[PDB]
């Protein structure tokens, strides 16, 4: 207003008054000053001579000195011992320019701290003086401080030294003064017709107000504490009329406060005068004016500061890359502004500082969601436009309480012990409860899938919201958000379709963009398996997100999640059935239908292992820790458990019938290999008959576990090797009569074994035999391959039979048997033959001896040994001791016996079976087991070989000796 | 198998669907038996493909039958409809000991109408506890008046002697059967 100009004149009336030599803090040249008051009053410069013209015409101030002495001391003692007390004459040459402090007696000096003006004209031309005389209780002189007024300032307390008059006594002390001047009863208006500490208050406003506006053209990083000139301008017209420090202390804090509450200052600044009051307080006084505006302006800032911390999230937002820096140091000014005793002088308020910060904290953040609801579009109607602004409301509280988190909460906690994220986060907490409390309220029990996703969203966002309660010391009590999950109970028949018709739609995309192809040559699937991993592990990860704390409930879940994912087994199985259908009506390859039908029987294998992870995945172990207390036993097992066992057994159907194919087809390779194999000749060597069947077999089984799971191809063998197991053993009744292609299907049984063992493209058979196997390869191998053989085995059966034999009924023959390594002679000394039976039928016992060795193919050249005929002897005395020319070779061969015609071991010989050479022979002892007419197996086969002559002659010498010792069988009784 | 059909045993509590279930799996019965927490989960393997070729014994095609014992609390109504969503068939049973399972019939077809699987659902309503005589409070007529008002079969089975619930269960596997052949 106009004031701005009166003011302005005042400005003049005290600055061409400027008297005196620059101080160290102080400048003393007029146009500079001039011209940046202004610069800063916006006042062009028409206007200003104007004024100087004014101010010129205004009768000067009559200029006066506020003489402000202090005691002395340092004084030598020349006076009376004790009781000096000098007064000080105090005037200035160029009651009216003199006065005499009274004395006090008992002191080294008077202490009273009084000042009078001493009214004077000229500053560089006139000198100070002021004199000691010491009166004595003769008045003795003392020394005088003279100097020139041009070094007198304002502020100007020193310790000055009392310049002696005369020679005699050289040093006179040092006292102590105070040097100001100030101006009498001035002339102009604007400070006589209003007081002078109001526009003391004005002029400093308007100081303060130009000075933040001129050092930027904004105001919000203004660093100094006030311009030089304007300090200067400053110190003037507060030392001139009579005034201390104390007024202009409240004076700049009332204009900095007032100034703060018009525009913004960094508050920093305002921390300089703030602790002014907290210095110079307690030793002044105020009267009943301008100390209720202290206290008014202490609540108005008190007011101010509130309204700005209670609207933090606006004022400082975290944007302008200082808002807790600034907001710190707005509650750095609020500190240490209730830490004085200025603070008992409010009123207004009486309760405490961070009482009251919380309740602005509480009203902001109640406001901020109001109008955060009011910005989230609720202007328009509706249920899913409702859902969609709970949504955007959620998430920036989700933001709000994050960015509380980290930053905002420490700068509360630090400084006045408050916990923001606690109650904001309960405040914020029960506000959004009562909000989609009401939400879920009005949406009923009919849910849209649109309007389940939208709830499956808020539930997520919701609980999260929730578990940021957690990192917040167990808000416990308040609970207003806990089970906020029983809201969205009418929601979860919808989620579960939606997840399931989420699932069966990427499964029905997945078979419709793949035409199951091996997905490169290092892991055998297609793209269809991986995307299963992916749709199942989502189907699993919709689980783990909902998790639900309700137990029975969470139990029905996993059951619907586990049949969901049971029934999208069958589903995709279905479908990959079906697609094969359709490709194989496209192409009619057979190798292309073949390694169709192998990645499929892949991709069941993958699913079967993702089907076996489901218990993993969905976590069915930390399950039935939980819901095994209120249900009954096996039920777990039943309801979860048996579907997923027979998914699996849906998948073994149609693998074990992808499998079943091949395997079909590859076992009519191999039968009819086989049966091929033994319609060849039999006048062929073993050796090459073999390969067409190895080579069919190696290749095909080779090429095929390139193409299929190790697993599957492990399954494969073993149904191969069953079926090619039940071909052989088919195959080995069907042979002719000579049985000499019994060792060609030896070598076959062999070589299929090895082919199932070689690594890489065999798997192998040392582990899991079964009863077939060895069946057949005893059974075949006593079938091959020629007549010797066959004796050789029958032999050896029959002389373990004769030691499995101990009774002596048939008959016991006494021999002792001496094999030399040494001399070859094999010696046999028959002594007698005991507990017999007769040999013909009338009751006469015939021993006779043929002592021959058997079998007789494999002792070509020999004559055989007898003994003398004996009739009717029950106990007949040889004592015959015969020698046999016959190596040590044909002897320790299997089959090779002693036969006496009337066996005993021939490989087992005493001297033969690991001993020494015997130069005693033992004793050994054998029943005769005498040929039966129940034969062994083994006859009938020698009896298909009837081009060799011996062994008929053999087993026909062997029938007539078993019918012939049937007769002399005596039958036991019952 | 050749077919795989779920089954819903759904009524009130009290009913003992878990005792019918019970009874067809196996001879097993129990005097006793405590409320269905969550829901059970039986399996069958029949051989049928709607009921035994000679009329009702023989091989037909492997019916593995899904015989779910949903439960009949309140607190499990609710999302128990999620499990209606591929439900061929739906087992249910009242008491005709008392009144309040036969009022409630309606109201479980009208539930269950609105969450069928095919274009109308398969019911098959059967009156069980029909051997225990002292407490009949329902009649015939009325119970048949239900059933061709709104044209579902009908039965008066029991569990605690095991008659009739698997000619039942197997007319219902044929009406199913009937549908299938109705659908396509
Ligand atoms: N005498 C008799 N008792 C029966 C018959 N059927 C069931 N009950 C008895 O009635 C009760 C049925 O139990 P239950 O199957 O659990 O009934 P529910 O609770 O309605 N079914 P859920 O267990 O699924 O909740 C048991 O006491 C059973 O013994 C019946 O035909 N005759």
């Amino acid at each position: 207003p106009e004031q701005r100009a009166l003011l302005y004149e005042d400005a003049l009336y005290t600055v061409l008054h400027r008297l005196g030599h620059p101080e160290p803090n102080h400048v003393t040249e007029a146009s500079e000053l001039l011209r940046y008051l202004q610069e800063a009053f916006h006042v062009e410069p028409e206007e200003h001579q104007q004024t100087l013209q004014r101010v010129r015409e205004l009768e000067k101030p009559i200029f006066c000195l506020k003489a402000t002495v202090k005691q002395a001391k340092g004084i030598l003692g020349k006076d009376v011992s004790g009781f000096s007390d000098p007064y000080c004459l105090l005037g200035i040459e160029q009651e009216e320019e003199t006065h005499r402090t009274q004395v006090i007696t008992q002191t080294l000096n008077p202490v009273w701290d009084e000042t009078f003006i001493l009214e004077f004209e000229d500053i560089t031309n006139a000198s100070f003086h002021l004199d000691m005389w010491d009166l004595d209780t003769q008045d003795d002189f003392l020394g005088n401080v003279v100097l020139r007024l041009q070094d007198l300032r304002c502020r100007e307390d020193q310790w000055y030294p009392l310049e002696p008059r005369t020679e005699t006594y050289p040093d006179r002390g040092q006292c102590h003064l105070q040097f100001q001047l100030i101006h009498k009863r001035r002339a102009t208006s604007a400070s006589r017709s209003q007081p002078s500490y109001t526009v003391h208050l004005h002029l400093l406003q308007q100081l303060v107000s130009h000075e933040v506006t001129q050092h930027e053209a904004g105001s919000t990083s203004w660093d100094g504490s006030l311009s030089p000139q304007a300090a200067t301008v400053l110190f003037l017209h507060a030392t001139q009329k009579d005034l201390s420090d104390f007024h202009q202390s409240m004076a700049q804090w009332l204009a900095y406060s007032r100034l703060y509450q018009s525009l913004e200052f960094p508050s920093s600044c305002l921390l300089h005068p703030i602790t002014s009051i907290e210095y110079q307080w307690i030793q002044g006084r105020l009267k009943a004016e301008q100390q209720e505006e202290l206290a008014a302006s202490f609540s108005s800032l008190l007011t101010y500061g509130l309204s700005l911390i209670r609207r933090f999230r606006s004022v400082f937002p975290l944007s302008v890359s200082d808002s807790p820096a600034r907001l710190q140091s707005l509650l750095r000014v609020l500190v240490q502004m209730c830490k004085m005793k200025a603070f008992g002088e409010l009123c207004p308020n009486t309760a405490p500082l961070p009482q009251l910060v919380t309740e602005a904290l509480q009203t902001g953040t109640t406001e901020w969601f109001h109008l955060k609801q009011q910005h989230h579009q609720p202007m328009v109607q509706g249920i899913p436009e409702a859902g969609k602004a709970l949504l955007g409301l959620v998430q920036d509280v989700i933001g709000d309480l994050h960015q509380c988190q980290r930053t905002w909460d420490k700068i509360f906690h630090n400084t006045l012990k408050i916990h923001l994220f606690s109650m904001a986060f309960r405040e914020l907490q029960w506000l959004v409860a009562k909000r989609v409390q009401d939400h879920t309220t009005v949406v009923g029990d009919v849910v849209s899938p649109e309007m389940g996703e939208s709830l499956f969203q808020l539930y997520i966002s919701l609980k999260e919201l929730c578990q940021l309660r957690m990192s917040s010391s167990e808000r416990d009590g308040v609970l207003a958000l806990d089970n906020f999950h029983r809201w969205f109970q009418p929601a979860i028949p919808s989620w579960l379709q939606k997840t399931y018709n989420e699932a069966l739609a990427r499964v029905q995309r997945a078979v419709q963009m793949d035409e199951l192809v091996p997905l490169g040559e290092l892991t055998k699937h297609s793209t269809s398996a991986v995307d299963l991993s992916t749709c199942f592990a989502q189907i699993s990860h919709t689980a783990r997100q909902l998790d639900w704390p309700d137990p029975e409930e969470a139990f029905m879940i996993t059951v619907k999640f586990v049949e969901d994912t049971c029934r999208l087994a069958l589903v995709y199985c279905s479908l990959i059935k079906a697609r094969a259908r359709e490709l194989s009506s496209g192409q009619k390859d057979q190798g292309q239908a073949a390694n169709m039908l192998c990645v499929v029987v892949n991709d069941m294998e993958q699913l079967r292992l993702v089907i076996g992870k489901l218990p993993a995945q969905l976590a069915w172990e930390a399950l039935e820790q939980r819901v095994g207390a209120v249900l009954e036993q096996g039920q777990l097992q039943n309801t979860l458990h048996a579907q997923l066992q027979s998914a699996l057994a849906g998948l073994g159907h149609e693998i074990r019938t992808g499998v079943r194919t091949l395997a079909e087809q590859l076992e009519v390779g191999i039968a009819k290999h086989i049966q091929k194999l033994v319609g060849v000749r039999e006048s062929v060597l073993p050796e090459d008959a073999i390969l067409p069947l190895m080579k069919f077999l190696e290749v095909e089984l080779c090429y095929m576990n390139t193409n299929l799971v190790q697993e599957n191809f492990s399954s494969l063998l073993t149904l191969l090797w069953t079926h090619t197991l039940t071909v052989l053993v088919e195959a080995a009744a069907s042979q002719r009569s000579s049985s000499l292609a019994s060792n060609r299907l030896k070598i076959a049984l062999q070589n299929l074994e090895i082919c199932f063992h070689a690594e890489g493209c065999g798997l192998p058979p040392k582990a899991l035999h079964t009863a077939t196997f060895q069946a057949l390869q005893r059974d075949l191998e006593l079938q091959a391959a020629s007549s010797r053989e066959l004796i050789r085995k029958y032999f050896c059966s029959r002389i373990q039979q004769q030691a499995e034999t101990t009774s002596e009924e048939l008959g016991a023959v006494t021999v002792k048997a001496s094999y030399r390594a040494s001399e070859q002679k094999l010696r046999v000394e028959l002594l007698s033959a005991s507990s017999l039976l007769p040999l013909d039928s009338n009751g006469s016992s015939d021993p006779f001896v043929q002592l021959t060795l058997e079998p007789r193919h494999e002792f070509p050249e020999l004559a055989a040994r007898e003994t003398q005929k004996h009739k009717k002897d029950l106990h007949p005395l040889f004592d015959e001791t015969f020698e046999f020319l016959v190596p040590a070779e044909p002897c320790r061969k299997a089959g090779a016996c002693l036969l006496l015609t009337v066996f005993l071991p021939l490989r087992e010989v005493p001297g033969l079976s690991g001993s020494e050479e015997p130069g005693e022979v033992p004793q050994t002892r054998l029943p005769l087991t005498y040929p039966a007419p129940n034969g062994d197996p083994i006859l009938q086969l020698l009896e298909g070989r009837k081009g060799d002559r011996e062994a008929q002659v053999f087993v026909r010498l062997r029938r007539h000796r078993a019918k012939q010792a049937s007769q002399h069988a005596l039958r036991p009784a019952p | 198998y050749d077919y795989l059909i779920k089954f819903l045993a759904l009524g009130d509590s009290g009913v003992g669907k878990t005792s019918v279930l019970y009874q067809y799996t196996d001879g097993k019965f129990n005097s006793k038996f405590i409320t269905t927490v969550g829901i059970d989960f039986r399996e069958k393997r029949v051989v049928y493909r709607a009921s035994g070729p000679d009329g009702a014994t023989g091989r037909g095609q492997r019916i593995h039958l899904q015989l779910w014992d949903t439960a009949g609390q309140e607190r499990f109504r609710s999302l128990t409809t999620a499990f209606f969503r591929d439900a061929m068939g739906f087992l249910l049973l009242f008491d005709l000991t008392n009144e309040q399972s036969f009022l409630n019939v309606r109201n479980w077809i009208s539930q269950l109408q609105m969450h069928a699987y095919c274009e109308n659902p398969d019911i098959v309503l059967c009156g069980n506890k029909s051997d225990l005589e002292d407490q009949r409070v329902v009649k015939e007529e009325e119970a048949i008046a239900l059933a061709e008002k709104y044209g579902i079969p009908y039965f008066e089975t029991s569990a605690a002697n095991g008659t009739n619930i698997s000619q039942a269960i197997e007319m219902l596997l044929d009406l199913i059967m009937k549908r299938m052949e109705r659908c396509v």
